[PDB]
C-alpha cells in the first residue's frame, strides 16, 4: 500500500477520528450485549 | 468538397464546421435511403407475423422499435466517438452517387410521410390507386 | 470567436504526497508545527486560496473543482434523503392518509434506551419526525411508492459520483485557463438559458406529464397502487386526454399560437387547491413554463461569437450622470477579476432569496399537504431564514476582503466606489442616525407599553384597545391584493395568496391559510425588524466602509482584512478590521432572525393555525393572543417564550425527549460560548504556563507547545458556540412545540 | 524472490527463511511493521497456549478430576462448574510465570533488551530435552507446526462447541447437521436493531 | 495510427498492444483516464467469475449434490441466501479477495501482471509461446462468458425456463 496514503492515515486528525470511533464502538458494543450496568456486579 | 453545385444560399458553411455538415448530411442521405427504400418496400411485400407512421406506435408495444433503438444507440455512442475524433483533428463518382440518391431520399421520405397525413396511406399503395 | 475552450492538460499530479503533509498549500505552514497555533491556522486559512497563490488562474482553477465537490456532497446528501424516504420511511402509509399519518424517515437503534425516539408517527411505525418537507415534494412529484424512491437515491449517487470525478478532472486532467473562466457573457448566456431557462421548462415538462396526471388522481381519491404509472401517461395520449380534454389536439396548439386550447392544465387560478391546501399543480406549471421562457430570451441579451448581443461593459460605462462621476466604469474589470466581489454579490442575492423563499412558502404552499403539516411550515421558514441571514452577513463579509486585498484606487478613480468611500462619513452618520430613532420608536413603543400595563394604566399604551398605531399601508395592500381577481388581474379567479384576505381554506379540519390581519402589534413588530435590519446593515457597512482606513488607523489595509487590534495605543483599536464587523454583525443578524421567526411563530399559531368545527369558526393554537399580547415585553417572555416552552421542558419519556435534551445542551453551548467572548488571550496563556509547568514536573510537556488561542479565534470560537447554541435552543423548542400542538 | 507460500506476492522483508516455520507467508506485511522477534515470541505462546488447550478440551471430555465440580464433558460449561477460587488462582499464577519467566522484560520496549533473549526461548527444558543440538532444527519446526495446527484446531473446537452445545469427541460420535434455523449470522442492523 | 478493431476509431493511446487480448476498442477512453493495469485485473475478475458462472449454470441443471435440493440456479441463489451457504460462499470469496488486494497493490506498485497469480497447478503453460496463446484464449473466453452470463439470466426472467431446457423447447 502506498506509503504517503499510510503517512496521510498516521495524521493526528484520522487517528483521532479512528480511534475514538472504535474506542465509542466497543462501549457501544458493550452496552448492547450487557446493558444497564449502574455497578460492578459484586 | 462532393456534391458541389455552389448551393450555400444562406451561408451555413461560414458558421458551423464544414466536417460537421458533411458528416450530418451523409448520416441523413443514409438514414433517409433506408427509410425511404424501406417505406415502399412494406407494400411490396411483409415479413411474417408483422402503417407509414401509426406502424411506429403499432410496433413500439411489442418492443421491436425499442430494439432497434438500443441497438442504434449502441452504434450511434461508438459513431459519436468516430465524429469527435473526425472533428478534434472511379469512386468519387460513388461518394457523389451515394449523397446525391441520398438528398433525393430525404425529398421522397418527406412527401411519402406527408402523403400519408394527405391520404392515410403508404407511397406506393397511393401511387396505385 | 474569442469566446473558446482553453485548457491546460495534465496541469497537477494526482500523487498522495501532499496529503501527508499537512499545511503543504503555504509558505508559512509547510514548514511544521512548533506552536499549537499552527494547527489551527492550518484550518483556518486552507480555503483562502488567493491567500496560498498569485495567480488568478491557480485560484480559479481551484475554485471550479471545489464547486464540483461540493456539488458532490449535495447529490450524496439528497440521494441519502431519497434512501430514507425508500428504506426507513411510512411514505406508502402518509400517501394514504396525508392528514392522518405523521411524516417519519428516520429510524433509531436501540442502545441506551434511546429507541423512545422511535415514537408512534403512524401508519403502524415507528420512527423520529421528520420536518423537511421531502414527502409532500415526493406527492407533488408524483412518486407514489417506495421502489421509484430508490432509483432517485441511485440517480443521486450517480449524479454524486460524476460530480467527484469532475472535480478531480478539472483540476487534475484537464483545468481550464484564465480566459475561459473571464466569459461573463457567456456564463451568464447559459446559466440564464440553459440553467434556469432550460431547468424550468424540462420541470415544467415533468409537471405537465407526470405531476399534473398523478396528482389529480389521487386528489380525486384514486389508490396509490391504484395509479397508472408515469410512462403510461406519456404513450397512452388518450388516457392523458381522459384527465386533461386538451391533449386530445395534441402539439397544433403550441405551435399555431392557439394557446387558450391548453387552459386545461395551463391555468392562472391562484389561491390554493380545496383537497390538499396547496398550490394548484395546473398554476406552477404554467408558471415554470413561463418562467422558461423568458430566461431561455435572457439568455440571449449577452455578445458571446457572433456580433448580436450586449457588452455589459459598454452597458456599464454609459450610466453615469451629474451625480456620480465617472459612474459604473471599472466594475466589469472588479467582477471578472475578483473572486470576491463576485461572492459578495452572489451571497448577497442567495441570502435575499432564500429569505423571499421563507415567505412565499408559508403564505402561497406549494406542495400539496404542506399547509396543515405545521411542523413542516415551521421548520422550513425557520430553516431558510437563518440560511437568508447566514449567506446576507457573508456577503458583507466577502466585500470587505475584496475591498483590503482586491481593490485598487488607480482603477477607480471617481467611479461609484471612488465616490461611496469617500462620503462614507456621510453614510454611517445617518445610518446610526435611524438606527437610533428605529430603536427608540419601535423597542421604546414596547418598553412604554410595559410601564403602562405595570402602572395599570391600559388607556396609555400603545394597542388595539388604547392609542392605535395602525399598519395603514399593509392593510390598504391586503386590500388592493383581495381586490385584484377579476379587477387587476382580470383572468384570475382567486388570490395569490389568501393571507391578504378572502376565505379560510381547511383541509383534513385544520386551517392551511386564512386572512393574516395586521394591527397595532404588528405594526410594532414590523418597526422591530426594520431596526434590526438597519443597525445589521450599520455594522456590516461601517466594515465594508472602513476596511482599508479610518480616521482611527490611516493604514488599516496593511494590517489586512482579520487583525485583532493595532495595540492598546489611541484609546485602544480592539475590534477594528472588517472582519471584526461581520463578527458584530452575525449577533445582529442572530437578534434580527430570532425575533423573524418569533414573530412569524406566534403569529401563526395566534391567528392562523388551528381547528375549523361548525359554524365554520377556527380554534387556533394560541387562542388568539398575539393582539393584546405582544406588544409588552412581558407579554412575549410569558405568553410566547414561558407558554411555549412547556412542551420542550416536560418532553422526557417520550419521543420528544431528545428536544428536551437538545434544549439544554444548547442552553449550555450558549453560556459556554460566553467564556470565549467575554475573556481575553493573555489571561489564559498564563494559566497555561502553570498547566505547562506541571507537564515540565513530570516530563510530560508536548513538543508543539501549546498555545492559548489567537484574538481572532476567541472571537470566532466564541461567535460560534453562541449561534450554535443560541439557535440550537430555538430549533428545539420550535421542533417540539409544533410538533405536540401542531 | 517470490514468496514460496504465496507464489505470486513478493518474499516479505524480516523473513529469510532462518526461523522455524518460515515459508514466506506474510501477505499483509505485519512483518514490516512489527518486529519478527516479538511476532514469533506471541506466535510461539498463542501455539504453546492452544496446544494444552486443544489437549484440555479432548482430555477432559474423557477424563476428569473427582467432585461433582469437574465433572463437565462438554468444556465451555466447565468454565462455569470449576471453582471460581481455583480458577483465580491459576490466573493469578499464570500472571507470576508470565513476569518471573521473562524475567520483568514483559513489554513491547523492554523484551529482548538482553541480546541473549531468543524469541520463544524462555529458558525452559526441564528435563534437558533439547540438550542434543541434532533435534534443534526439527523440533523447533514442530513446535511452530504443532502450534500452528492447535491454534485452528482449538478456534474449531470452541466454535463448534458454542454451535453444538456438544463437547468434541461427542459431537463427532453423535452429529448433528447445522439447521440454520437457529444461529443465523450477523442481522443487528437487517431488522434495525430487536 | 488507427484502431485495429474498429477502422474509423482512433487509436486510443494507452493501449499500444502492451496487453494481450488488445484490439484497440477503447471508444470511451477509459484508458486515457484510469490505469490500465486496474481495469485487466478487473477484466479478467470479471471474465473468470463469468466463466465460472456460465458452467455453473450448465453444470447445475445436469446434476445437483444430493444433500441440496434440485431447483434453478436463480432459485439456487435465493435459497442459499436464507439457507446459510450463500455466506459461506461469500465470505470464503472475501477471504480470498483480500490476498486479492494485497495483489493489486503488488501489481500497481509494478510487480505483477494483472491477472496472473501464480496459479499453474497442472502444468498447463509450457513456455511463452504457448503461454501468450493461453492467455489469450483466457480473455476472448472470458469477454465471451460476460456476454454469455447476462443472456442465461436475463433469458431465465422473460421466459422462466433454463438454458440447456431453452435450447430444447422452442
Ligand atoms: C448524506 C447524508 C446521510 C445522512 C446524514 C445519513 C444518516 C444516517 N443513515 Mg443513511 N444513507 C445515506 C446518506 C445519509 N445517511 C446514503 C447515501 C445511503 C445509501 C448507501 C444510506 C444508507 C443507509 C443505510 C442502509 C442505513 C443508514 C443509516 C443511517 C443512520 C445511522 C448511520 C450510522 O451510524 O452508520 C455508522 C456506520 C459506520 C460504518 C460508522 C462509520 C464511522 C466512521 C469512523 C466515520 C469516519 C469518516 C472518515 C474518518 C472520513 C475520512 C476518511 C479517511 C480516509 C480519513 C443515520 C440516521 C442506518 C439506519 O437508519 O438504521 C436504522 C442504516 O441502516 N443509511
Ligand atoms: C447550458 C450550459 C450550462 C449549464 C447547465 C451550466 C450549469 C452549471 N454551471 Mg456553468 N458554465 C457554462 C455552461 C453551463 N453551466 C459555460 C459555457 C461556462 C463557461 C463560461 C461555465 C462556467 C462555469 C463556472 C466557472 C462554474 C459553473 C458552475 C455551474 C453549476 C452551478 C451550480 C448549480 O446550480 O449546479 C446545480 C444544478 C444542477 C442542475 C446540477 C446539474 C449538473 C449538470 C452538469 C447539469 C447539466 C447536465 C446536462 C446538460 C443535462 C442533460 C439533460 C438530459 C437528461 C436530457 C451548474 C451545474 C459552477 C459550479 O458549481 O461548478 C461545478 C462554477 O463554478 N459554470
Ligand atoms: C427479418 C425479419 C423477420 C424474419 C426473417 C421473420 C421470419 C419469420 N417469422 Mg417473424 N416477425 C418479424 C420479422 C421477421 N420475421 C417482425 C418484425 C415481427 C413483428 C414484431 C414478427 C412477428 C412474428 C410472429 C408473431 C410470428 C413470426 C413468425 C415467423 C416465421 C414464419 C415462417 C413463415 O411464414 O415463412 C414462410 C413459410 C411458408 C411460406 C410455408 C411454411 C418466420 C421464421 C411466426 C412463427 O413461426 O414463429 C414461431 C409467428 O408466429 N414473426
Ligand atoms: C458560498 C459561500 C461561501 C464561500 C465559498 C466562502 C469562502 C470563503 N470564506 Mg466566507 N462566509 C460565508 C460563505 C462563504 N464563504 C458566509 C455565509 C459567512 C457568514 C458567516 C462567511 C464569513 C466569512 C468570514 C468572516 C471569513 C470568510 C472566509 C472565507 C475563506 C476561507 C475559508 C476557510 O479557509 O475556512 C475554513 C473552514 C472552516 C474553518 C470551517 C469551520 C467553520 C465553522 C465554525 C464550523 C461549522 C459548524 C457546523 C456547520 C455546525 C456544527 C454542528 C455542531 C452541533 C457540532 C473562503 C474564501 C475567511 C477569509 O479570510 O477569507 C479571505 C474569513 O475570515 N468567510
Ligand atoms: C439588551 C441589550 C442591548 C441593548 C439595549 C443595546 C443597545 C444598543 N446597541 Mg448594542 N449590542 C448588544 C446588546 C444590546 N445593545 C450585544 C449583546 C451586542 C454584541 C454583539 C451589541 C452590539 C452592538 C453593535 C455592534 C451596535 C449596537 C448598537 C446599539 C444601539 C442601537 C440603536 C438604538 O436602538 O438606539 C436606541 C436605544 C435603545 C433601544 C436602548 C434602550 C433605550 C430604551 C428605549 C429606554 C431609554 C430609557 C431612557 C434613556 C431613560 C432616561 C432616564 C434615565 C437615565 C434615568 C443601542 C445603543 C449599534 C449602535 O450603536 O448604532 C446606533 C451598533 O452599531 N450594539
Ligand atoms: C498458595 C498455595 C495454594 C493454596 C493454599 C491453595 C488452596 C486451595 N486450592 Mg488452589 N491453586 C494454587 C495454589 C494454592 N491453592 C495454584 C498456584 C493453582 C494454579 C495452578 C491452584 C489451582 C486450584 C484449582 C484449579 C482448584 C484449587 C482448589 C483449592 C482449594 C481446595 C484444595 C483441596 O481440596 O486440595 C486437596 C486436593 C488435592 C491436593 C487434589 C490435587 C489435584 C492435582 C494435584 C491437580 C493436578 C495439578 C496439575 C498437573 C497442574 C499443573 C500446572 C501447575 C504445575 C502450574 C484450597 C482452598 C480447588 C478449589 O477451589 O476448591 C473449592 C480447585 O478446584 N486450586
Ligand atoms: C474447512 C473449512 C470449513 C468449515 C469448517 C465449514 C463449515 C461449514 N460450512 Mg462451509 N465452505 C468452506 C469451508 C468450510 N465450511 C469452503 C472452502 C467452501 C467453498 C467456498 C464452503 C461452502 C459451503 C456451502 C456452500 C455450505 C457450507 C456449509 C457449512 C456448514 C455445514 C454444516 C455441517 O457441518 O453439516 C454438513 C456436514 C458435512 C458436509 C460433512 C462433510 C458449516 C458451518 C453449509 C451450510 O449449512 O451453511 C449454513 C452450506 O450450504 N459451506
Ligand atoms: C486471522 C483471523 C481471521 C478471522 C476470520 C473471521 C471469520 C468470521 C468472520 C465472519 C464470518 C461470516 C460473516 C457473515 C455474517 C454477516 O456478514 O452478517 C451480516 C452482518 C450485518 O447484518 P445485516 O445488515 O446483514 O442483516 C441482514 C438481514 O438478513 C438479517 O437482519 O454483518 C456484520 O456487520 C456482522 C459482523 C460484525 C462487523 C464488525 C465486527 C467487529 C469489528 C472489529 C474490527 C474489525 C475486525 C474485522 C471485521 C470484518
Ligand atoms: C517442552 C518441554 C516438555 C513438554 C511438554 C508438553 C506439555 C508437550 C505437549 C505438547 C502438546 C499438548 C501438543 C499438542 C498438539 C495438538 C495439536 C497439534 C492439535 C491440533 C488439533 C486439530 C488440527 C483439530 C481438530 C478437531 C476439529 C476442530 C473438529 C472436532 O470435532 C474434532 C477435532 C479434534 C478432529 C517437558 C515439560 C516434558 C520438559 C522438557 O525438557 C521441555
Ligand atoms: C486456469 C487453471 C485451471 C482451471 C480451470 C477452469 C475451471 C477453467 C474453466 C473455464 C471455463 C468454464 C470456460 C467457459 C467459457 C464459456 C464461454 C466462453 C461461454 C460460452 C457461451 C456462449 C457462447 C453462449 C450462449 C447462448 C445464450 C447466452 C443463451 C441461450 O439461450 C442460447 C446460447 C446457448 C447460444 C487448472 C485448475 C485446470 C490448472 C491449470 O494449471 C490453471
Ligand atoms: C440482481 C439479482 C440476480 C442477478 C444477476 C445478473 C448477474 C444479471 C446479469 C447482468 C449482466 C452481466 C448484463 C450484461 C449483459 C451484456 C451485454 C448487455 C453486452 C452486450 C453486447 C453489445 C451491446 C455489443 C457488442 C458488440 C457488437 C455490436 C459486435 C462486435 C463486438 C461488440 C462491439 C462487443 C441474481 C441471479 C443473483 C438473483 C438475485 O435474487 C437478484
Ligand atoms: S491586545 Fe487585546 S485588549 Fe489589547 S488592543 Fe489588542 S485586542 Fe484590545
Amino acid at each position: 500500500m502506498d506509503s504517503n496514503f499510510l503517512k496521510y492515515l498516521s495524521t493526528a486528525p484520522v487517528l483521532f477520528t479512528v480511534w475514538l470511533s472504535f474506542t465509542a464502538s466497543f462501549i457501544i458494543e458493550a452496552n448492547r450485549f450487557f446493558p444497564d450496568m449502574l455497578y460492578f456486579p459484586m | 468538397v462532393p456534391g458541389d453545385a455552389g448551393f450555400d444560399p444562406l451561408t451555413i458553411s461560414a458558421w458551423l464546421d464544414s466536417r460537421w455538415l458533411r458528416e450530418a448530411e451523409i448520416k441523413h442521405c443514409r438514414v433517409a435511403m433506408l427509410a425511404a427504400a424501406g417505406c415502399i418496400a412494406q407494400d411490396i411485400f411483409q415479413f411474417p407475423g408483422a402503417k407509414m407512421t401509426a406502424l411506429h406506435d403499432a410496433a413500439v408495444k411489442a418492443g421491436s422499435m425499442g430494439q432497434m433503438l438500443f441497438w442504434i444507440g449502441f452504434v450511434e455512442a461508438i459513431s459519436t466517438a468516430a465524429t469527435i475524433q473526425m472533428l478534434q483533428g472511379g469512386r468519387a463518382r460513388m461518394e457523389l452517387s451515394e449523397i446525391k440518391n441520398g438528398r433525393l431520399a430525404m425529398i421522397g421520405f418527406s412527401g411519402m410521410v406527408h402523403h400519408y397525413f394527405i391520404t392515410g396511406k403508404g407511397p406506393i399503395e397511393l401511387l396505385t390507386s | 470567436k474569442k469566446v473558446s475552450i482553453t485548457v491546460d492538460r495534465d496541469p497537477v499530479a494526482t500523487s498522495f504526497e501532499k496529503w501527508a503533509q499537512p499545511g503543504h498549500f503555504s509558505r508559512t505552514l509547510a514548514k511544521g508545527p512548533k506552536t499549537t497555533t499552527w494547527i489551527w491556522n492550518l484550518h483556518a486559512d486552507v480555503h483562502d486560496f488567493d491567500s496560498h497563490t498569485n495567480s488568478l488562474e491557480d485560484i480559479s482553477r481551484k475554485i471550479f473543482s471545489a464547486h464540483f465537490g461540493q456539488l458532490s456532497i449535495i447529490f450524496l446528501w439528497l440521494s441519502g434523503m431519497y434512501f430514507h424516504g425508500a428504506r426507513f420511511s411510512n411514505y406508502s402509509a402518509w400517501l394514504s392518509n396525508p392528514t392522518a399519518v405523521k411524516p417519519s424517515a428516520q429510524v433509531v437503534w436501540p442502545i441506551v434506551g434511546q429507541e423512545v425516539l422511535n415514537g408512534d408517527v403512524g401508519g403502524g411505525f415507528q420512527g423520529v419526525q421528520v420536518t423537511s418537507g421531502f414527502f409532500q415534494i415526493w406527492r407533488s412529484s408524483g412518486i407514489t411508492s417506495e421502489v421509484e424512491l430508490y432509483w432517485c437515491a441511485l440517480a443521486g449517487l450517480i449524479m454524486s459520483g460524476l460530480m467527484i470525478f469532475a472535480g478531480w478532472f478539472h483540476y487534475h486532467k484537464a483545468a481550464p485557463k484564465l480566459e475561459w473562466f473571464q466569459n461573463a457573457e457567456s456564463m451568464l448566456n447559459h446559466h440564464l438559458s440553459g440553467l434556469l431557462g432550460l431547468g424550468c421548462l424540462s420541470w415544467a415538462g415533468h409537471q405537465i406529464h407526470v405531476s399534473l396526471p398523478v396528482n389529480k388522481l389521487l386528489d380525486a381519491g384514486v389508490a396509490p397502487q391504484e395509479i397508472p404509472l408515469p410512462h403510461e401517461f406519456l404513450v397512452n395520449r388518450d388516457l392523458m386526454a381522459q384527465l386533461y380534454p386538451s391533449f386530445s389536439k395534441g402539439l397544433v396548439p403550441f405551435f399555431t399560437l392557439n394557446w387558450s386550447e391548453y387552459s386545461d392544465f395551463l391555468t392562472f387560478k391562484g389561491g390554493l387547491n380545496p383537497v390538499t391546501g396547496g398550490l394548484w399543480l395546473s398554476d406552477t406549471a404554467h408558471h415554470h413554463l413561463a418562467l422558461a421562457v423568458l430566461f431561455i430570451v435572457a439568455g440571449h441579451m449577452y455578445r458571446t461569437n457572433w456580433g448580436i448581443g450586449h457588452s455589459m461593459k459598454e452597458i456599464l460605462e454609459a450610466h453615469k450622470g451629474p451625480f456620480t462621476g465617472e459612474g459604473h466604469k471599472g466594475l466589469y474589470e472588479i467582477l471578472t477579476t475578483s473572486w470576491h466581489a463576485q461572492l459578495a454579490i452572489n451571497l448577497a442575492m442567495l441570502g435575499s432569496v432564500s429569505i423571499i423563499v421563507a415567505h412565499h412558502m408559508y403564505a402561497m404552499p406549494p406542495y400539496p399537504y404542506i399547509a396543515t403539516d405545521y411542523p413542516t411550515q415551521l421548520s422550513i421558514f425557520t430553516h431558510h431564514m437563518w440560511i437568508g441571514g447566514f449567506c446576507v452577513c457573508g456577503g458583507a463579509a466577502h466585500a470587505g476582503i475584496f475591498m483590503v486585498r482586491d481593490y485598487n484606487p488607480a482603477q477607480n478613480y471617481n467611479n461609484l466606489l471612488d465616490r461611496v468611500i469617500r462620503h462614507r462619513d456621510a453614510i454611517i452618520s445617518h445610518l446610526n442616525w435611524i438606527c437610533i430613532f428605529l430603536g427608540f420608536h419601535s423597542f421604546g413603543l414596547y418598553i412604554h407599553n410595559d410601564t403602562m400595563r405595570a402602572l395599570g394604566r391600559t388607556q396609555d399604551m400603545f394597542s388595539d384597545t388604547a392609542i392605535q398605531l395602525k399598519p395603514v399601508f399593509a392593510q390598504w395592500v391586503q386590500s388592493i391584493h383581495t381586490l385584484a381577481p377579476g379587477n387587476t388581474t382580470p383572468n384570475a379567479l382567486a388570490t395569490a395568496s389568501y393571507a391578504f384576505g378572502g376565505d379560510v381554506v381547511a383541509v383534513g379540519n385544520k386551517v392551511a391559510m386564512m386572512p393574516i390581519s395586521l394591527g397595532t402589534a404588528d405594526f410594532m413588530v414590523h418597526h422591530i425588524h426594520a431596526f434590526t435590519i438597519h443597525v445589521t446593515v450599520l455594522i456590516l457597512l461601517k466594515g465594508v466602509l472602513f476596511s482599508r482606513n479610518s480616521r482611527l488607523i490611516p493604514d488599516k489595509a496593511n494590517l489586512g482584512f482579520r487583525f485583532p487590534c493595532d495595540g492598546p495605543g489611541r484609546g485602544g483599536t480592539c475590534q477594528s478590521s472588517a472582519w471584526d464587523s461581520v463578527f458584530l454583525g452575525l449577533f445582529w443578524m442572530y437578534n434580527c432572525i430570532s425575533v423573524v421567526i418569533f414573530h412569524f411563530s406566534w403569529k401563526m399559531q395566534s391567528d392562523v393555525w388551528g381547528t375549523v368545527q361548525s359554524d365554520g369558526t377556527v380554534t387556533h393554537i394560541t387562542g388568539g393572543n398575539f393582539a393584546q399580547s405582544a406588544i409588552t415585553i412581558n407579554g412575549w417572555l410569558r405568553d410566547f417564550l414561558w407558554a411555549q416552552a412547556s412542551q420542550v421542558i416536560q418532553s422526557y419519556g417520550s419521543a420528544l425527549s431528545a428536544y428536551g435534551l437538545i434544549f439544554l445542551g444548547a442552553h449550555f453551548i450558549w453560556a459556554f460560548s460566553l467564556m470565549f467572548l467575554f475573556s481575553g488571550r493573555g489571561y489564559w496563556q498564563e494559566l497555561i504556563e502553570s498547566i505547562v509547568w506541571a507537564h515540565n514536573k513530570l516530563n510530560v510537556a508536548p513538543a508543539i507547545q501549546p498555545r492559548a488561542l489567537s484574538i481572532t479565534q476567541g472571537r470566532a470560537v466564541g461567535l460560534a458556540h453562541y449561534l450554535l447554541g443560541g439557535i440550537g435552543t430555538t430549533w428545539a423548542f420550535f421542533l417540539a412545540r409544533i410538533i405536540s400542538v401542531g | 524472490a517470490k514468496s514460496k507460500a504465496v507464489p505470486f506476492l513478493s518474499q516479505p522483508e524480516a523473513l529469510d527463511g532462518s526461523m522455524a516455520g518460515d515459508v514466506g507467508f506474510d501477505p499483509f506485511g505485519i512483518s514490516s511493521v512489527i518486529d519478527i522477534k516479538w511476532l514469533r515470541e506471541s506466535e510461539l505462546k498463542h501455539g504453546r497456549i492452544c496446544m494444552l488447550a486443544a489437549t484440555g478440551c479432548l482430555v477432559q471430555e474423557v477424563v476428569h478430576l473427582p467432585g461433582p465440580a469437574f465433572s463437565q464433558k462438554m468444556a465451555l460449561n466447565a468454565w462455569a462448574a470449576a471453582p471460581r477460587g481455583g480458577m483465580i488462582s491459576i490466573l493469578v499464577a499464570i500472571g507470576l510465570i508470565e513476569m518471573i519467566s521473562n524475567r520483568f522484560a514483559l513489554t513491547a520496549t523492554d523484551m529482548f533488551a538482553n541480546p541473549n533473549r531468543v524469541p520463544g526461548d524462555l529458558g525452559f527444558d526441564p528435563l534437558s530435552l533439547g540438550a542434543n543440538p541434532a533435534n534443534r532444527a526439527r523440533f523447533e519446526l514442530s513446535e511452530v507446526i504443532h502450534g500452528r495446527a492447535a491454534m485452528m484446531g482449538f478456534s474449531g473446537m470452541v466454535h463448534q462447541m458454542i454451535v453444538s452445545k456438544q463437547a468434541p469427541i461427542e459431537q463427532l460420535m453423535h452429529f448433528k447437521a447445522v439447521d440454520s434455523s437457529l444461529m443465523k449470522l450477523g442481522g443487528a442492523a437487517g431488522n434495525l436493531g430487536y | 495510427d488507427f484502431s485495429a478493431a474498429v477502422p474509423f476509431l482512433k487509436r486510443p493511446s494507452n493501449l499500444d498492444g502492451a496487453y494481450i487480448g488488445d484490439v484497440g476498442f477503447d471508444p470511451l477512453g477509459f484508458s486515457d483516464v484510469f490505469d490500465l493495469r486496474v481495469l485487466r485485473e478487473a477484466e479478467l475478475k470479471h471474465g473468470r467469475f463469468a466463466m465460472l458462472a456460465v458452467l455453473g449454470f450448465i453444470v447445475q441443471e445436469l446434476y445437483t449434490f444430493p444433500f441440496f435440493p434440485k431447483m434453478a440456479p436463480v432459485d439456487a441463489h435465493d435459497y442459499f441466501v436464507k439457507q446459510g451457504g450463500g455466506s459461506q460462499i461469500i465470505f470464503w470469496i472475501s477471504f480470498v479477495e483480500l490476498f486479492g488486494v494485497v495483489a493489486l497493490f503488488e501489481t500497481l506498485q509494478g510487480k505483477r501482471e494483472p491477472g496472473d497469480f501464480a496459479f499453474d497447478p497442472l502444468g498447463l503453460a509450457k513456455d511463452e509461446a504457448t503461454l501468450e496463446r493461453y492467455r489469450l484464449a483466457e480473455v476472448k473466453h472470458a469477454r465471451l462468458a460476460m456476454i454469455a452470463i447476462g443472456g442465461f439470466i436475463h433469458q431465465y426472467w422473460v421466459t422462466k425456463q433454463t438454458v440447456l431446457e431453452q435450447l430444447g423447447n422452442f
